[PDB]
């Protein structure tokens, strides 16, 4: 009787990274302005499709400010980072995801012989954007049944 | 990406330690692996010690985490007790403008007393049900944490406890994930 092992998680790039492209600050003029969204796939590999499909996932991250808790704060720069802009993570349907321990079902597909879940990331304006490095971090959390 | 060697960990009481494999399938990358235990309430109460709490993985490798019982024997000895193993993999690398991602694998850590009466082989077969107009109540009379799935929402029914899930039908089927993170055969619900 052999025990099931958990999945090896990936996120497109091997550095678990996602290119958000430039930040057109003139196009992020006021609160609620948003960049065009870049898609990325999380992959659950080397595990029984039952374990992956059954798992429940969520996104964790520090909000840009108390006013926008579903938007990520930018990673702060030494030269200083862009302001009044954050990163927002959407599901396959363009809907924005929360950033707390608010977990949800993975909805994995055996697309590409492996259990993959699509996502999107974009910039969300919080006021007038101001130029600056606009990196961002987030923990993906996979909880197993 | 990095994965754990199991979906769950059964810690038999009396055992000094238990092992849990961690594997980085990528040879071209480096992670920092930070892992810790929480209790049923997600509080890192240090009942169980994980070593190393923090360590580096560079390339195709397999390291082993060690989980140590330090509960002082004060956990209930009549029933399982639920904890959570949390292993956090953090990438480490530059071109600008990107979302950096760390992954957390959270699995169940079951503290299992010794000299238990009911063998673990035949625990699920005891699940009982109690329907209520718009809510089904699952009853688990076993000292084991039952994990009900493919119940036609899922349910984790605690030992000696119950668990309720919310135009439903009549006849009901289910199965469970055993100690081996594997699926037991399907079973019919019983009132």
């Amino acid at each position: 009787e052999v025990v099931n092992a958990a999945c090896a998680v990936d996120a497109g790039s091997v550095d678990q990274t996602v290119q958000l492209g430039q930040v057109r600050t003139a196009s992020l003029a006021q609160e609620g302005a948003t960049s065009s969204a870049v898609g990325f796939n999380i992959q659950l590999n080397d595990c029984d499709t039952n374990v992956a499909s059954k798992a429940a996932v969520a996104f964790l991250g520090t909000a840009i400010d108390a006013g926008h808790t579903n938007v990520l704060a930018l990673q702060s720069s030494a030269a200083g980072s862009a302001t009044n802009v954050g990163v927002q993570i959407l599901d396959r349907t363009g809907a924005a995801l929360t950033l707390d321990g608010a977990t949800f079902s993975s909805e994995t597909t055996l697309n590409n012989g492996t259990n993959t879940i699509p996502f999107q990331a974009r910039y969300f304006a919080t006021g007038a954007a101001t130029p600056g490095a606009a990196n961002a971090d987030a923990t993906f959390k996979v909880q197993y049944q | 990406g990095v994965a754990l060697g199991a979906t769950r960990v059964i810690y038999p009481a009396g055992q000094k330690q238990e092992q849990l494999a961690v594997t980085n399938n990528d040879e071209n990358s480096t992670y920092l692996i930070q892992s810790w235990v929480e209790n049923a309430d997600g509080v890192k109460d240090g009942r169980f010690i994980v070593t190393p709490p923090l360590f580096a993985m560079k390339g195709k490798k397999e390291n082993t985490l060690r989980i140590l019982d330090a509960t002082n024997n004060q956990l209930p000895q009549d029933r399982e007790s639920l904890f959570w193993m949390n292993v956090k993999a953090i990438p480490s690398m530059l071109t600008e403008n990107t979302l950096q991602l760390a992954i957390i694998s959270r699995i169940k850590l079951y503290y299992r007393p010794a000299k238990l009466a009911l063998p673990p082989d035949q625990a699920a077969e005891k699940l009982r049900f109690r329907r209520s107009a718009n809510s089904l109540t699952l009853i688990n009379p076993t000292p084991y944490y039952l994990t009900v799935t493919e119940l036609n929402e899922n349910a984790l029914v605690p030992p000696m406890g119950e668990s309720t899930v919310k135009d439903a039908g009549s006849n009901i089927t289910y199965r469970t994930i055993n100690d081996y993170g594997a699926l037991t055969p399907k079973m019919t619900g019983v009132m």
